[PDB]
């Protein structure tokens, strides 16, 4: 009920205040040009062809530990010298990937938890800064998080996250449990 | 006096029209909700603590992992969608027999009523079966989100019948 999980993020906390939280990519695309949502789990683990976000990603991904989201921000992040490690709060719309794409999972080194339709900024714990790569600050509290709101939640349990993982409609996985129970028809 | 408050209709119904509604005093352009939303608002001197829960087919799995602490269920209906009132009958009643929400008090929005042929409060307290439900207090509030009226009538059922 009072884990939380970390997210490597380059925006800082003015922005995403002013965003109302850390909003998925498919948001503001369908704000901009009406497209639908992904929430495909498979999807948002997979990414583009190429390998990158989509574009009408429904999920935000979070870490599992600090040390997790450092490395995340050691990756994805290197190129910036100042980023963000934000603390969040459990909820029922985060999703643990692994478990939930099973064995299908594309990057299980990721050990990702995400979050259907984004985090509010009431989620946010707060954030640790990183400058040049390291931790140098203590963590700075977020006056605008509402423990009571999260603290008799968690995040939702795999079985609930099934009939979201949304692999392609001919992938074996339909055939077999645990989702042959949501399976598409003709899957 | 504060009161926990679970949102909860099928897709489309005017959910997260209402929530932002009470809470900007303003009519937003909404996204389809696939988590939530959560905010507070205060009114007659109580705070309603609001969690507007997406409504979609593949994730109303989810609703039952918001429902403890629930001290009143508002369940918004779009009055215009005949075609799924049936639906959100069947929806209402899995989501009050839940152990959990037993002690929950009902607010139905009967939403959209400025569209045309919209079903009024007694057809919505037949079609969803209302009657059926004997074991604490309902009450169907008809509703327009984007006008605000009849949201604050609502809020003032839920002050009265809580305690
Ligand atoms: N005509 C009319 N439209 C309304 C009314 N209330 C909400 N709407 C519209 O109905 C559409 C859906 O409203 P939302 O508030 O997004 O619906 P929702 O219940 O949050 O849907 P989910 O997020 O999918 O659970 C929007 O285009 C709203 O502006 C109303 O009283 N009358
Ligand atoms: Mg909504
Ligand atoms: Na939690």
């Amino acid at each position: 009920n009072d884990d939380k999980l970390y997210r490597a993020d380059s925006r800082p906390p003015d922005e995403i205040k002013q965003s109302g939280g850390l909003m998925p990519r498919g948001q503001s695309e369908y704000f901009d040009r009406g497209t639908q949502m992904n929430i495909n789990l498979y999807d948002h683990a997979r990414g583009t062809q190429t390998g990158f976000v989509r574009h009408d990603d429904g999920y935000v991904s979070t870490s599992i530990s600090l040390r997790s989201a450092h490395l995340v921000g050691q990756t994805i992040l290197s190129g910036h010298s100042t980023y963000y490690i934000y603390v969040i709060a459990t909820a029922p719309n985060m999703f643990n990937v692994n478990d939930v794409l099973g064995a299908y999972s594309p990057h299980p080194d990721d050990q990702d938890v995400s979050a259907l339709g984004g985090i509010p900024y009431s989620q946010i714990y707060g954030w640790y800064r990183v400058h040049f790569g390291v931790l140098d600050e203590q963590l700075h509290r977020n006056r605008g998080y509402r423990d009571r709101y999260y603290s008799n939640l968690d995040i939702a349990p795999a079985a609930d996250g099934y009939g979201l993982a949304g692999f392609p409609p001919e992938h074996r996985a339909w055939r077999e449990e645990p989702w042959i129970h949501h399976a598409p028809p003709g899957s | 006096k504060e009161m926990r408050i679970l949102m909860l209709g099928l897709d489309a119904a005017g959910k997260t029209t209402i929530l932002y509604k009470l809470k900007l005093g303003q009519s937003v352009t909404t996204i389809p909700t696939v988590g939530f939303n959560v905010e507070t608002v205060t009114y007659k001197n109580v705070k309603f603590n609001v969690w507007d829960v997406g409504g979609q087919d593949k994730i109303r799995p989810l609703w039952r992992h918001y429902y403890t602490g629930t001290q009143g269920l508002i369940f918004v209906v779009d009055c215009a969608d005949r075609d799924r009132i049936d639906e959100a009958r069947q929806e209402l009643h899995r989501i009050i027999n839940d152990r959990e929400m037993r002690d929950a008090i009902i607010l139905i929005f009967a939403n959209k009523q400025d569209l045309p042929d919209a079903m009024k409060p007694h057809e919505i307290q037949e079609k969803l079966g209302l009657t059926r439900i004997r074991d604490r207090n309902w009450y169907v509030q008809p509703s327009c989100a984007t006008s605000g009226d009849g949201l604050y009538e609502g809020l003032t059922w839920l002050t009265s019948n809580y305690k």
